[PDB]
């Protein structure tokens, strides 16, 4: 019923690769606002948030820690979520209707999330010529937001 | 040096099928009469569907020189599902290393594409084919349940096969882990025992081998050449391997354990990209009961006066001593782009003179690239530097691939039952199969006694030998002054004494005709000793 | 006759026992004209250099129009051999082995001549945007086949024999050798020859490999300056295979990756400023002694010659054949030769 919308998230060299460009211990993932703004342009109208990962073939013990972007010099704990030892790409959601939200109306260069430990879009595990190379499903922003004029 | 260039036994097959890529003797207990065993990858067989798929021959060494394939899997692919291949069996080079002990024949497949399981892929793991009387079985380490070329995908299992004393088998799969390398080593009792068709992972109680190694560690080629010898002096034969892609290209070897893979020494190239241990022999060659350890290089370059590099060749070797120290001594080659040092074979004690001998082959090298084979004898120190022999080969090359003759040769089994360790030297590019049969060795001393100095001259010689000779021989000698001459044909037994007499610089030749034996082998004289005196 | 080195030919007559030298005389010119290769690697593990590469067409001839007069570009591409298990032969996968990733991607191939030197740079600007990106399982990539076969075949190339013969030759990662193709069953040596059916490398499945010193001597031979322009941390490892490879130097290339006119031209003033002599002397009974004289005053013989060297510094080459059919000695990367005639008796 209501409206989706995707936000595709920068190149893993473009801008991911700036500062932290070897993040070894956690996966980054950075956007900016200006597509957030495009994809909707209310903050209130946002109904539901979500982002959507593809999972690896671990099977063994996953524990993902999730920081967030508080004013580009801290970090903001939310929650945690584990994978099933299944050899299949299964697909994840997290719940991130609240950092969008805030996001969408802050001025900001990048922001993104921090997933430690203690995929698709990036290494995917075969060391040597089959590891760096990039394919669609990147990590992205799922969005679902009402259409302004119906609400 | 004792090796018959005069007619050498030369075995025919399939034409255009790789004949002698791969020559073992088959030299059966329960039986009399031994075998031979060569190789053709390339050879048409009657199983439906497959092409090229390859056999391994047996010849015999009789004087009807006819040959024959041996049976091992006479059927066509397998089928997982309705209309599904389970196998892909063309062109999968088998019979690529073939390895004999005393009744056990083991010919491998380098190139079996088993699909896996579930994500069915034409990566080939690589089974061996294990016989010993009319019961065989198949072998198949690399197959198991950790598929893709993570863990076992292109694990190409039965590249390099050997057989321990200890009734064991060692496997070496040089693509295994990200081409990585791999050492299988299991039990010969255990696979003939668990034989079941049914299972294809036929997973082992009784199964070690090397684990991944770290992401750096990539592309080694573990398993290249194995080897087998005694180091530690345990009772059990440690194993070899050759690592031609590790350390950053600059070649390696590593000696392993056989009770629970210990690495007990290591060896490092000196130039990058030399192909440090491309292949490795353990054997002894100072009689001092301790195995050694031979490696070659085939592309060596080295500095000349000028400074121009050429591609001559290197071969290592190892002198173990009882501590554990190694004594590295670096053979270079005899001819530029001749690839010296591409296959090392142990020939045992061929002229038995208690210390054994060994053979470095050069397959392009020569006129118009008919290939060399040198021997090499060896001393208390290390071994002869200059070649004892050269072998050159006799057929040209019929296409733009050269028939490298010597590519493989396998060794130190006597067939005739004279006591000499004869050699077969097997060329696939004109898929011809050449054993060479070691000639009688006759050692002999010779005695001149002149008395005064200032007439009596009096010659004395006595002769001996080694296996099975003709009870007496015929030699002839010469006279010179300062009748000038004086001919005699005299007759000495093997172990006599002083054949004295007298007559009123001695040269002397032994009669290739009458000490020829029933097969037509001519006794050789000593290389090591003088024909003349004063 | 010949015009960068002095001396056209020398005839001398000399009895066993005895050394007769002669006098070798270098002079090296200036505003050299330049053919330069482009030998890049389209394997998967270069997504961002071939984009990288997109820039230097136009740029370039900016840097080598007060270096050099005259200036002609070619392309290539190379990626692996056509077998297992170098690339994967599933039904799915043998066309393209991007399957796996839902990516197009170029088959992979042993070579492709895509591009001939042209005095057009138009063309190379049209070239480099029409090729995609290839790739294939195994870590290392063979460049050594692709170096010999854009080096053998000049015709097809289209080298000049008055200009400087430049290939350059870009890689991150480690280079297939000779007998790796053992694994893939290819067991007998490359012969060197040129066999390029339609600017494809159709005998990738049939030969190995060629050795490190066949690849060197075919160099050699053609008069080809190879610089080895590499981003990775294989840069050591291709900076001690210059003394292996005569007349070859190996530059770095940042993560950023965009120092490559820079690289070039580095290069370029570097193979101009050595000048190194080899003798291919097939003659039996003599040997070659060479004392070569540097401008700087120091005397350095040998294989090495003498560095940073420009124009109307005259090199000195002192050579004394003796004696224990004709024998070639010339500098590696001139296009001019020094044989040699000697009186047989
Ligand atoms: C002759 O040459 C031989 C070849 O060079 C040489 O053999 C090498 O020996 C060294 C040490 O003797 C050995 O290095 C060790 O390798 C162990 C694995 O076999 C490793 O164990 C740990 O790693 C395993 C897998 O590594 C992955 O996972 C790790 C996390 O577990 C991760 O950190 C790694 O980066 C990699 O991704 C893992 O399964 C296992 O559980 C261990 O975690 C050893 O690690 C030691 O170091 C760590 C610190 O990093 C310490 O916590 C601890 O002390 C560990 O023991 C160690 O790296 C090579 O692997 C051997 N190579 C081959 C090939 O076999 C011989 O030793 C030489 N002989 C002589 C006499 O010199
Ligand atoms: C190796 O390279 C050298 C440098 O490129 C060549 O040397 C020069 O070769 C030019 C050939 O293109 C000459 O130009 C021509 O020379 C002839 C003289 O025979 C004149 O009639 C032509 O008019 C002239 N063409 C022009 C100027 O466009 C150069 O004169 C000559 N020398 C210099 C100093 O540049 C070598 O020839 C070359 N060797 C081989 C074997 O190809
Ligand atoms: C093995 O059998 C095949 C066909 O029965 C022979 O022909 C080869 O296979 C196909 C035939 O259509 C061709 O594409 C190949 O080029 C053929 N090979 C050669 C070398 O011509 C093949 O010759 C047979 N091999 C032997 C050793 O007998
Ligand atoms: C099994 O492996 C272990 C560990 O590699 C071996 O224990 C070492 O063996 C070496 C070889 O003699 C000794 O020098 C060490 O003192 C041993 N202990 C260590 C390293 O802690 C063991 O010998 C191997 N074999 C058996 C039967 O256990
Ligand atoms: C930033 O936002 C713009 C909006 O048009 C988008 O095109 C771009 O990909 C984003 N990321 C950048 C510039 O790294
Ligand atoms: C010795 O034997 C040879 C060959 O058997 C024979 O030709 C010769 O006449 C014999 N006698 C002498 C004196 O050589
Ligand atoms: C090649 O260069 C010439 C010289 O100006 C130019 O006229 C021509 O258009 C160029 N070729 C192309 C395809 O642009
Ligand atoms: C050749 O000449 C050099 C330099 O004059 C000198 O080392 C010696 O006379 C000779 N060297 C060799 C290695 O023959
Ligand atoms: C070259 O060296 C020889 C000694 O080997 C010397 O006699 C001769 O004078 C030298 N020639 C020149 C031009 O210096
Ligand atoms: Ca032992
Ligand atoms: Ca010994
Ligand atoms: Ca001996
Ligand atoms: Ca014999
Ligand atoms: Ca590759
Ligand atoms: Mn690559």
């Amino acid at each position: 019923a209501k409206e989706v919308t995707r936000v595709l998230m920068v190149e893993t060299h473009n801008e991911i690769y700036d500062k932290f460009k070897q993040s070894t211990h956690s996966i980054y993932m950075f956007f900016n606002t200006s597509e957030l703004r495009e994809a909707v342009p209310e903050p209130v109208l946002l109904s539901r948030a979500e982002l959507r990962l593809l999972r690896l073939k671990l099977k063994v013990e996953q524990h993902v820690e999730l920081y967030q972007k508080y004013s580009n010099n801290s970090w903001r704990y939310l929650s945690n979520r584990l994978l099933a030892p299944s050899d299949s790409p299964e697909w994840l959601s997290f719940d991130v209707t609240g950092v969008v939200r805030q996001w969408l109306s802050r001025g900001g260069e990048i922001e993104g999330f921090r997933l430690s430990a203690h995929i698709n879009g990036f290494t995917t595990g075969r060391r040597g010529d089959l590891a760096t190379i990039h394919g669609m499903n990147r990590p992205f922003l799922l969005l679902m937001a009402t259409p302004l004029e119906r609400a | 040096f004792n090796l018959d260039v005069d007619s050498p036994a030369e075995y025919s097959g399939p034409e255009g099928s790789y004949f002698g890529f791969a020559v073992d003797f088959f030299v059966p207990s329960a039986s009399s009469r031994m075998f031979l065993l060569v190789g053709a990858p390339k050879a048409n067989t009657t199983q439906p569907g497959i092409v090229e798929g390859g056999q391994v021959l047996k010849c015999d060494w009789s004087s009807t020189r006819r040959c024959q394939p041996i049976e091992f899997d006479a059927t066509g692919n397998r089928d997982y599902a309705k209309d599904d291949p389970l196998e892909f069996k063309s062109h999968q080079w088998f019979g690529a290393s073939v390895r004999s002990k005393q009744d056990k024949i083991l010919a491998c497949a380098p190139l079996y594409h088993w699909r896996t399981e579930m994500k069915q892929e034409r990566e080939p793991v690589g089974t061996c084919f294990l016989q010993d009387g009319t019961k065989t079985v198949e072998y198949a380490p690399c197959r198991s349940q950790d598929i893709d070329a993570d863990g076992q995908g292109f694990c190409q299992g039965g590249f390099s096969i050997d057989f321990t004393k200890a009734d064991r088998v060692l496997l070496g799969g040089p693509g295994s882990f990200y081409w990585q390398g791999q050492l299988i080593s299991d039990q010969v009792a255990e696979i003939v025992s668990k034989y079941d068709p049914n299972v294809y992972s036929i997973k082992y109680n009784n199964q070690l081998a090397t684990r991944t190694a770290q992401a750096i560690f990539d592309d080694s080629y573990l398993g290249y050449s194995v080897a087998v010898g005694d180091f530690n002096g345990d009772g059990i034969d440690d194993f070899v391997s050759g690592v031609p892609r590790a350390a950053r290209t600059l070649g390696m070897v590593y000696i392993y354990d056989g009770k629970n893979m210990s690495s007990l020494y290591n060896f490092t190239g000196e130039q990058m990209a030399a192909y440090f241990g491309f292949s490795v022999a353990a054997t002894d060659i100072n009689g001092d009961d301790y195995a050694d350890v031979f490696i070659g290089a085939p592309l060596f370059m080295d500095r000349g006066s000028d400074g121009k590099l050429q591609e001559v060749g290197q071969v290592s070797v190892s002198l173990q001593r009882a501590s554990g120290d190694f004594q590295t001594t670096k053979l270079n080659g005899f001819e530029v782009f001749a690839r010296f040092g591409s296959a090392i074979a142990p020939l045992g004690d061929l002229d038995q003179d208690g210390f054994n001998d060994i053979a470095i082959a050069a397959p392009y090298g020569g006129e118009d690239k008919k290939g060399i084979v040198y021997i090499f004898n060896g001393r208390s120190t290390g071994l002869n530097a200059v070649p004892s022999q050269i072998l050159e080969g006799q057929w040209a090359a019929r296409s733009g691939c050269p028939p490298s003759f010597g590519y493989s040769m396998k060794g130190a089994t006597d067939i005739d039952k004279n006591g000499y360790p004869d050699l077969i030297v097997g060329a696939f590019g004109v898929d011809r199969a050449i054993l060479y049969r070691a000639r009688p060795v006759i050692t002999v001393n010779a005695g001149l006694e002149v008395y005064p100095s200032i007439f009596n001259v009096r010659f004395c010689l006595k002769a001996d030998g080694k296996g099975v000779l003709p009870r007496k021989l015929n030699f002839q000698v010469e006279l010179l002054l300062d009748s000038p001459s004086h001919s005699k044909n005299m007759t000495i037994s093997r172990g006599g004494l002083m054949q004295c007499e007298e007559l009123i610089f001695m040269e002397y030749r032994l009669d290739y005709r009458t000490a020829a034996d029933t097969t037509g082998l001519q006794p050789i004289l000593n290389q090591f000793t003088p024909a003349n005196i004063s | 006759i010949n015009t960068q080195v002095t001396p056209g030919e020398v005839s001398i007559q000399l009895r066993p026992g005895a050394e007769a030298n002669f006098m070798l005389k270098v002079h090296p010119l200036k505003k050299y004209p330049v053919d330069l290769y482009y030998l890049v690697d389209v394997s998967a593990s270069m997504h961002n250099n071939i984009e990288k590469l997109n820039s230097v067409g136009n740029d370039l001839s900016r840097k080598m129009a007060f270096f050099s007069r005259d200036f002609r570009l070619g392309f290539g591409s190379y990626v692996d051999k056509t077998v297992s298990p170098y690339i994967s032969i599933h039904p799915e996968r043998i066309h393209n082995q991007c399957s796996d990733y839902n990516l197009d991607c170029m088959p992979p191939h042993g070579y492709i001549h895509v591009l001939s030197l042209t005095e057009n740079i138009t063309e190379f600007e049209k070239a480099v945007h029409r090729q995609k990106i290839s790739g294939n399982i195994d870590t290392p990539e063979g460049g050594f086949d692709a170096m010999l076969q854009a080096a053998v075949c000049e015709s097809h190339i289209g080298w000049r024999k008055e200009a400087k013969r430049l290939l350059l030759v870009m890689t991150d990662q480690t280079s297939h050798l000779a007998l790796d193709s053992k694994l893939a069953g290819i067991v007998c040596p490359n012969d060197g020859n040129c066999h390029l059916k339609n600017n494809v490398y159709v005998k990738s499945t049939t030969m190995e490999h060629p050795s490190l010193g066949q690849l060197s001597e075919k160099l050699i031979d053609n008069n080809i300056n190879v610089i080895f322009a590499v981003q990775g941390k294989q840069f050591h490892w291709y900076k001690d295979l210059l003394p292996l490879l005569p007349g070859t130097i190996a530059g770095e290339i940042e993560s950023k990756a965009a120092n490559l006119n820079n690289l070039v031209v580095e290069a370029y003033q570097k193979l101009i400023s050595e000048v190194k002599v080899q003798v291919e002397n097939q003659v039996q009974g003599i040997y070659f002694n060479i004392t070569a004289i540097c401008p700087d005053g120091s005397r350095k013989p040998g294989m090495e010659g003498c560095r940073n060297v420009t124009s109307n510094d005259e090199v000195l080459f002192n050579v004394t054949v003796t004696m224990k059919n004709y024998a070639i000695i010339k500098p590696i990367g001139f296009n001019e030769t020094a044989k040699i005639h000697i009186h047989r008796n």
